[PDB]
């Protein structure tokens, strides 16, 4: 793909996404995600392969699927108001479908079975962005239509959401997958805090993708998508090893880590409604996020796993290229826990 | 989530389509125009849950102009009523609804 | 009166058709130093009735591994739409008046483009399928085309309304106004009546019967494009107590135009598959593209926008 | 001229039709004549099946479709 | 020679004839002498049911004037 | 919730203009001439009280402008009008276009008489 | 009602032209080059819908802007044109 | 200039179609811009009436609206009559 | 009224549910040719005729042309039967409860009297209201042009980079 | 709402229907995308129309070039697996696992 090109379906994703969160007209925000998804599919087909192409396809039929729905929505919607304006939406079944087709886009459970599968089969960068953008667009248009969303429909879809991505993120072994089941878990804590806080909404989402962005460069720098290839990074370059152990730390919810702050605020906002029974299954449920997190940490920093004979070469050569922001990214996922009370500011 | 570029840059680029009352090319009036504007003057500047609350006899009106459900309800019971009754014979049509009358220019 | 109206429109179309095969074979028959079919009948007036009842009164070959349905449907659907296509019509009286009449004949062309692809198709024949997605390759980028181009001449028109057209050419024709666009419009009717230099399918399954459908149907549109492009780009004078005259001159013109596609095919060579593919994306495209800015621009900045009503 | 004519005819087909109402719901238990399904007092623009619901056929489709149908 | 082809040419202007002649005489014929009323938008259409109305045969091309007002 | 108030059969009668519309559209700028008043005050009164029922006195006052302008043209230039409104009706779409010598001498004929 | 009754007439003859055709003897006993067409006639079938709605737009009383917005769409096209032609998709080499 | 004029004498000699489209292309965007009939253009499109011209209410204090349509008050078109 | 335009959504409620059955690429596609044609007639019927002839153009001369081309280009049941026969069932059930009464036990509520009842007696005059509405595109709706042909724009890059292969 | 509405919905519940259950190919799953478009823009239309929103009109052109866009990128897709396994079968795209 020529740089020109790249670059260009790049600000066309964003551009999407940028239409799609100052648009005041339903007719705009999908158009904005149809021009978000097809720039987007180049980007998931940049390195060609079997399986990249089955990615592509299958992530195609989703956000096409979910496209219909929503227009579907939209038109019901317009059908007994007759109102474009994006609002609280004045008819149940519209909002139902739309609750759905939204989800549907994040991949909330149960519709996450492509985030996995095309997370797989896409390469890391890909996967980022795709993670990144593909769930700030939508999620800004919940945040928008969150008055009139059905807190029954939408707390068992993000308890679904978190049980299946601690469970797969348990079983899984490949780091994409592991990637992919985390963002359904955290996706799953967003939407259970969304219908009573969109401010907490916007902290989780972008605690979140600090947290994504560190990882996700952290492996990209350290070349590995397997557990046993990262197993090799101590040999080569123990920091990174460290940044990603501390990284995983963070995004298991310890303390006193950033990752805490998104789970103490939203526990905190869920129980001044009265909820108690939904806060204490969420955070009980997060231990197999943290189980798997740790899981892959024994594995790259904390033991010295066997390893091979070409690495002294690779001792010899240096890394040429330079991430951007990945020290701003890494200090940002682990040490503003003192800083909380800036979602004032979010606000 | 929404950063409202429009408000802020003095723009209408979708504003203009957002309702059915505005300004329309040629001043084509909408079905609906007058309880559209008058739910929109009665909404207007009290919030979404004063609007939901307190504007209800506007929104039913406009949804019913929407729509048409009661008037269609009211039409059908007449026709029912009808029909049963001529199935009997007691009723019979007048001449201008039985179709020998006058057109009117 | 109207099924009779309808059936007037009918019948002489398909006796016309008829006779321009004739007078086809006649005429390329004089360009080529020969006489022609003057046996049959007094001059040849009788070779188009023997051809017809030959291939009636010939056995078909329908092969057994062919769907039956397409195989019925493509000759009917070509058909029909080749006689559905001069209803809307204007001579000078159109038999359904149309709002939107062009619009009417572009939806009933790219329908018409169904026909090659279901007869390819439907004879379960590899090769006879490849020409097929020639031809429709073709015939899909000439109607790109020639949409463009009757885009272009319609904004000095105001309308999609043909008695519209007849209005504005009450004083001076389109052809002056826009040859170009007549070059462009003539070549591209040529390539997607699949005339000569564009006869590339025939440059075959079917037999007897059915391939007197498809005969007739591509002859009917060969001569609705005549009439069509003669009514656009050489509109005549409408008396309204006379209407007799209009039409006089708009067969005659239509005439004039049929002639010259027969003396076309008779005196070019075939172009090659490729060749006129590139005679359309990277010649005729760039220039309609231009036209129809020119065009739109035109009557704004002359301050001669045609009326609506 | 026209639009004289044409308030002069809804308003006559309007009094058609409730006197033909009237005549026929004389019967039911809770039925008033002429009752308007509007909160609102503004004059509302009679629908097509409120003019032409009890008239006939013929007159219906022409109502309906005579300037769709017309070619 | 060349003036042999001019009967097949003869037969086929007869032939494309007789559609607009046939045409333009039964909208004539049903029509009362007088060209089929375009109705191409709704006020025409309003007009022609007006004028229908007016005549009371349920045509529209019957028209009546001063002698029909007084 | 409340009952429409419909005017009786009564007061919804007066003269209706029987003519065609070609005749209408013959004599139509002259008509909107000399019955300007009537008429606009009809269609001001419509479009201020938004309501039928509140402008029927406005309509039989338009009604009876066109009654007698129409007698006033019958009383002097009836053959006049008579030709230029059989010109009109021919077309199809009762175009001026065609009937520029009958509506030349309609004009001449009010002009001098009236 | 007139023009469905023409499109009846017209399948009605064509039909009964076939069928007598056919029974009169019978009495008794992927390229890829080829898909790009497709795609980017499909593409600039939809550049033309767009384009379609022209005659009546010169009739508004914003003429520079509906100028502007045409000749906009019609250099978007131009430009599509382009970028096949310079990257080959319009090439039939092989 | 000399290599612009070596590239457009090359050009009118290789392709002369698209040197005649970019050309065309070129005329149609500037013209209208250097052009005095694009604003009779949008006053003759003003002043076709679509719509009823709805009257006003006359409160005595309207000197240039007309009372009547034969009254030289009001808009005027002269200049399209002479067009 | 003769019930017109429930005939013929009956028809495309039909159509749909034999396309939706697929007994194969090609016979969906007809169904889906049949279907759009019918979904047309109901447009010009309502009175949208610029809209139905739109439709009629863009979608079976380019968008279901190219559908079966590239299926013709490749040429690669009891459940397709059976699926036909329960869609028929549950469209005949449908439109028997609908006419009988009011068919509100669906999601939705229905009432049933005439589409030419759920008309309006309001016209236009010397032009089309649709026609003017569409024709607005220029004067307004800058702001969707320019996001149109931006999209077409680049899904004609998009199609150009996924085919390219490598 | 009347009954014309009420089939257009169940059309275009049906067409869901059917692209939510494969049964050998991906060319019948975009066929009943396809559909849904269809029936998504009769309804608008019809909606549209109904109510004399005069500035709607230009949204269902809008909702029909994207949508064939769409149609386009799937059909493109289509011919990319079907390069690459020899049939448009869905069974084939089974190398990713959840
Ligand atoms: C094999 C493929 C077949 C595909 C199609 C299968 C289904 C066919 C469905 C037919 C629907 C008919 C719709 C029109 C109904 C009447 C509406 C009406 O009055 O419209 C007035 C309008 C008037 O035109 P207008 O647009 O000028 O209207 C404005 C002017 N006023 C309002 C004054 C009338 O008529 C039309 O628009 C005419 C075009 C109709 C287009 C739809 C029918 C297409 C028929 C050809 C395709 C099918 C051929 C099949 C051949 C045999 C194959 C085996
Ligand atoms: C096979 C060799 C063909 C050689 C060329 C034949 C056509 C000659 C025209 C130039 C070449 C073709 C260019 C494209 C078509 C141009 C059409 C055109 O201009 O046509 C001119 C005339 C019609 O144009 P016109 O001059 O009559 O129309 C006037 C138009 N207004 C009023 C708007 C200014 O048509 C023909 O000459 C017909 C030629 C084809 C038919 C040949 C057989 C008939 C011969 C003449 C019979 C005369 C009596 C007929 C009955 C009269 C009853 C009262
Ligand atoms: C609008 C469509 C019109 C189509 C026709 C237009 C042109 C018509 C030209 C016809 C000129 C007359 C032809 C006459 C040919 C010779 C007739 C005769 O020789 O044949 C007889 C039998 O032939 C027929 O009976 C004559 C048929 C003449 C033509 C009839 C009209 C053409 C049919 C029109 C069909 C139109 C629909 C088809 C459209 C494709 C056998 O006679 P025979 O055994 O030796 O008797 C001994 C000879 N003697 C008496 C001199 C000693
Ligand atoms: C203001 C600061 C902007 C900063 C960001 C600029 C870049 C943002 C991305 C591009 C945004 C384009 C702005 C579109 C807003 C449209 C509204 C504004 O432009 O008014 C229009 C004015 O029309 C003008 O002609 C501008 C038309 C749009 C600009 C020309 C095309 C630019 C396309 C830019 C993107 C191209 C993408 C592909 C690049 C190759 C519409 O006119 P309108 O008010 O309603 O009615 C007529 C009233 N008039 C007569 C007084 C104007
Ligand atoms: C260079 C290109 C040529 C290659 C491609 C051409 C393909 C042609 C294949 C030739 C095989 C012949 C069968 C295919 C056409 C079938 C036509 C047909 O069905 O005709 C039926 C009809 C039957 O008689 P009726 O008219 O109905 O009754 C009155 C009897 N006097 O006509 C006949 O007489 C034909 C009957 C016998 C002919 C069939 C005998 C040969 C069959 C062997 C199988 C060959 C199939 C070919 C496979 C093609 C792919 C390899
Ligand atoms: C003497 C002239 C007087 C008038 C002069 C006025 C100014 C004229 C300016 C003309 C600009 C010059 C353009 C000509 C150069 C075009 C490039 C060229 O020469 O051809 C190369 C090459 C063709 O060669 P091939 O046959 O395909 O391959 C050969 C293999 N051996 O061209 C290309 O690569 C494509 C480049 C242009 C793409 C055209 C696509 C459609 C664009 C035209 C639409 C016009 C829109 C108008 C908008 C104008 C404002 C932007
Ligand atoms: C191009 C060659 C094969 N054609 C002919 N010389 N005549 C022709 N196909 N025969 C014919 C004549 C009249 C009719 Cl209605 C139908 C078919």
């Amino acid at each position: 793909m020529n740089p020109i090109i790249y670059t260009t379906l790049i600000m066309t994703v964003m551009s999407g996404t940028m239409l799609v969160m100052i648009s005041s007209h339903w007719l705009l925000i999908w158009i904005g995600f149809e021009m978000n998804l097809l720039a987007m599919i180049p980007v998931l087909m940049k390195n060609f392969n079997p399986r990249a192409t089955e990615a592509a396809t299958k992530y195609f039929l989703t956000q096409a699927t979910a496209s219909m729905m929503l227009m579907m929505a939209i038109i019901i919607n317009l059908l007994y108001s007759g109102q474009w304006t994006i609002t609280k939406m004045f008819n149940p079944v519209a909002m139902t479908m739309m609750t759905m087709a939204l989800a549907m886009k994040l991949g909330l459970s149960p519709f996450h079975f492509w985030v996995p599968e095309v997370t797989q089969g896409i390469s890391l960068q890909a996967g980022l962005l795709l993670l990144t953008w593909q769930k700030l667009a939508p999620l800004s248009v919940l945040c928008q239509i969150s008055q009139s969303i059905n807190p029954n429909l939408m707390l068992t879809m993000a308890m679904l959401s978190i049980l299946i991505g601690g469970w797969g993120g348990l079983n899984q072994t490949q780091l994409r997958k592991i990637m992919a089941y985390s963002s359904i878990a955290h996706m799953g804590w967003m939407t259970a805090v969304l219908p009573y806080n969109t401010t907490m909404t916007i902290l989780n989402l972008l605690i979140y993708i600090t947290m994504t962005l560190a990882m996700f460069m952290l492996l990209i720098h350290s070349s590995a998508t397997t557990t046993l290839s990262l197993s090799h990074t101590w040999n080569k370059m123990p920091v990174i090893t460290s940044l990603m152990m501390v990284t995983l730390l963070s995004m298991g919810g310890l303390p006193p880590l950033s990752g805490f702050m998104p789970k103490w605020m939203i526990i905190q906002e869920m129980t001044k409604n009265e909820s108690i029974i939904m806060p204490t299954l969420m955070a009980m449920t997060a231990l197999l996020n943290l189980y798997f997190y740790m899981r892959l940490a024994y594995s790259s920093s904390l033991t010295m796993f066997p390893s091979t004979n070409n690495m002294k070469m690779k001792w010899q050569f240096e890394h040429t290229k330079q991430m951007k922001l990945l020290p701003t990214m890494i200090v940002l996922s682990t040490l503003v826990l003192p800083m909380t009370p800036a979602l004032s500011s979010l606000n | 989530p929404f950063f409202d570029v429009q408000k802020r840059l003095g723009l209408d680029l979708d504003r203009w389509m957002t309702i059915q009352s505005a300004e329309q090319p040629h001043k084509i009036p909408g079905r609906c125009h007058a309880f559209e504007k008058e739910w929109i003057e009665c909404a207007h500047g009290i919030g979404g849950i004063r609007a939901e609350k307190e504007c209800k006899i506007e929104f039913d009106d406009f949804v019913e102009c929407l729509l048409r459900q009661k008037t269609m309800k009211r039409l059908s019971a007449i026709k029912r009523q009808r029909d049963k009754l001529i199935k009997e014979g007691k009723y019979t049509p007048p001449p201008h609804h039985l179709g020998k009358e006058d057109p009117r220019p | 009166m109207f099924m009779i109206n309808i059936l007037s429109l009918i019948i002489p179309i398909l006796l016309a058709v008829a006779f321009l095969t004739l007078v086809e074979r006649k005429v390329l028959g004089y360009m080529q130093l020969r006489k022609g079919p003057n046996v049959v009948g007094p001059y040849g007036l009788l070779q188009p009735i023997a051809d017809a009842l030959k291939l009636f009164t010939k056995e078909p070959l329908r092969p057994a591994t062919s769907s039956i349905s397409m195989f019925i449907i493509a000759p009917i659907l070509a058909l029909s739409l080749a006689l559905t296509m001069w209803v809307p019509l204007p001579m000078p009286y159109p038999l359904i008046n149309m709002n939107l009449g062009v619009l009417f004949m572009l939806a009933m062309s790219s329908l018409a483009v169904y026909s090659i692809l279901w007869s390819g198709w439907a004879s379960n024949s590899k090769y006879a399928l490849i020409g097929a997605l020639r031809a429709v390759a073709q015939t899909i980028s000439y109607e790109v085309t020639l949409a463009i181009i009757l885009l272009s001449v319609l904004l000095m028109n105001g309308s999609y309304t043909l008695s519209t057209l007849i209005t504005t050419q009450e004083h001076i024709w389109m052809i002056f106004t826009s040859w170009p666009l007549a070059m462009m419009w003539f070549i591209s009717t040529l390539a997607e009546t699949n005339r000569a230099p564009f006869d590339l399918t025939e440059g075959v399954e079917y037999a007897a019967g059915p391939f007197a459908m498809f005969f007739m149907a591509e002859y009917a549109n060969i001569i609705m494009m005549n009439a069509f492009t003669a009514i656009l780009f050489l509109g005549a004078s409408h008396d309204p107590h006379t209407p007799e005259l209009y039409t006089i001159n708009f067969v005659l013109k239509t005439l004039a135009l049929t002639i010259t596609f027969l003396w076309i095919r008779a005196s070019y060579p075939r172009f090659r598959y490729d060749q006129l593919m590139h005679l359309l994306w990277k010649s005729f495209l760039p220039l309609t593209l231009a036209l129809c800015m020119w065009h739109i621009s035109l009557p704004i900045m002359t301050a001669s926008i045609p009326p609506q009503s | 001229l026209f639009q004289a004519e044409k308030d002069r005819r809804v308003l006559q087909m309007l009094r058609e039709n409730l006197e033909e109402e009237a005549i026929i719901m004389k019967d039911v238990p809770d039925w008033k004549v002429g009752e308007s399904v509007f909160h609102t007092t503004r004059w509302v623009t009679p629908m097509m099946g409120e003019l032409y619901g009890l008239r006939t056929n013929e007159e219906i489709l022409s109502a309906t479709y005579g300037f769709i149908w017309y070619t | 020679m060349w003036f042999e082809i001019l009967p097949g040419i003869a037969v086929m202007a007869a032939c494309l004839f007789i559609p607009g002649m046939a045409t333009a005489h039964i909208h004539k014929f049903t029509n009362g002498g007088k060209e089929k009323r375009v109705a191409h938008f709704s006020y025409q259409w309003n007009l022609m049911e007006r004028d229908r109305c007016i005549s009371g045969v349920n045509r529209y091309h019957v028209t009546k004037g001063l002698e029909n007002i007084d | 919730p409340g009952i429409v108030e419909l005017p009786t059969l009564e007061d919804l009668k007066v003269q209706e203009v029987k003519v065609s519309s070609s005749v209408l559209k013959a004599a139509a700028h002259h008509y909107g001439a000399q019955c300007d008043k009537p008429n606009k005050e009809f269609m001001l009164c419509r479009w201020e009280e938004k309501d039928p029922r509140r402008c029927l006195e406005e309509g039989k006052l338009v009604n009876q402008c066109a009654l007698d302008f129409f007698r006033q043209i019958k009383r002097h230039c009836a053959e006049p009008f008579t030709e230029y409104w059989t010109c009109i009706d021919y077309s199809g779409l009762q175009l001026f276009r065609h009937c520029r010598k009958q509506q030349a001498k309609f004009d001449e004929c009010v002009l001098d008489k009236l | 009602m007139n023009i469905m009754l023409t499109l009846l007439t017209n399948v009605t003859l064509a039909s009964l032209l076939v069928l007598i055709a056919f029974w009169l003897p019978q009495l008794n006993a992927f390229s890829m080059k080829f898909f790009l067409v497709a795609i980017t006639f499909l593409l600039f079938d939809l550049e033309i819908a767009l384009l379609l709605p022209l005659p009546w737009a010169s009739q508004t009383n914003n003429l520079k802007t509906m100028l502007t917005m045409a000749l906009f769409l019609l250099i978007l096209l131009a430009a599509s044109l382009a970028y096949e032609w310079t990257q080959k998709g319009l090439e039939w080499a092989e | 200039a000399g290599r612009i004029a070596s590239f457009l004498k090359n050009a009118w000699a290789k392709e002369p179609v698209l040197v005649a489209s970019f050309a065309i292309g070129g005329l149609a965007i500037i013209l209208p811009s250097l052009s005095p009939y694009t604003n009779y253009a949008i006053r003759i499109n003003r002043a076709t009436p679509y719509n009823y011209p709805v009257p006003l209410r006359d409160d005595g204090n309207m000197p240039d609206v007309p009372s009547h349509p034969q009254d030289p008050q009001g808009p005027s078109l002269e200049w399209l009559k002479n067009l | 009224t003769m019930y017109i335009a429930f005939i013929l959504s009956t028809i495309f409620v039909i159509g749909f549910v034999g396309f939706s059955s697929k007994p194969s690429p090609i016979y969906g596609g007809l169904g889906l040719i049949v279907s759009g044609g019918v979904g047309c007639g109901i447009v010009l019927n309502f009175g949208g005729s610029f809209l139905g002839l739109m439709v009629f153009l863009i979608y079976l001369g380019g968008m279901l042309v190219v559908f079966g081309y590239t299926t013709a280009m490749a040429t690669e049941n009891k459940t397709v039967f059976g699926a036909f026969v329960s869609g028929l069932m549950m469209e005949f059930c449908m439109v028997y409860y609908a006419l009988k009464e009011e068919e509100v036990e669906i999601i939705f509520k229905f009432n049933g009297l005439g589409d030419w009842v759920i008309y309006d007696t309001g016209d236009s005059g010397f032009f089309s209201e649709e026609a003017m509405g569409i024709a607005a595109l220029y004067s307004y709706g800058t702001w969707l042009v320019i996001v149109t042909g931006w999209s077409l724009l680049i899904g004609v890059v998009v199609i150009m980079e996924i085919t390219r292969g490598n | 709402m009347p009954l014309v509405y009420m089939n257009i919905i169940m059309a275009f519940a049906i067409a869901l229907a059917g692209l939510l259950m494969y049964r050998s190919h991906l060319m019948s799953s975009l066929l009943c995308l396809e559909g849904m478009m269809l029936s998504l823009f009769i309804m608008s239309t019809l909606i549209i129309l109904n109510t004399h929103f005069t500035l709607a009109n230009m949204m269902p052109i809008i909702l029909l070039v994207f949508a064939a866009c769409e149609a386009a990128l799937g059909l493109s897709l289509l011919v990319m697996v079907s390069n690459t396994y020899g049939t448009d079968y869905v069974q084939n795209l089974n190398l990713l696992q959840c």
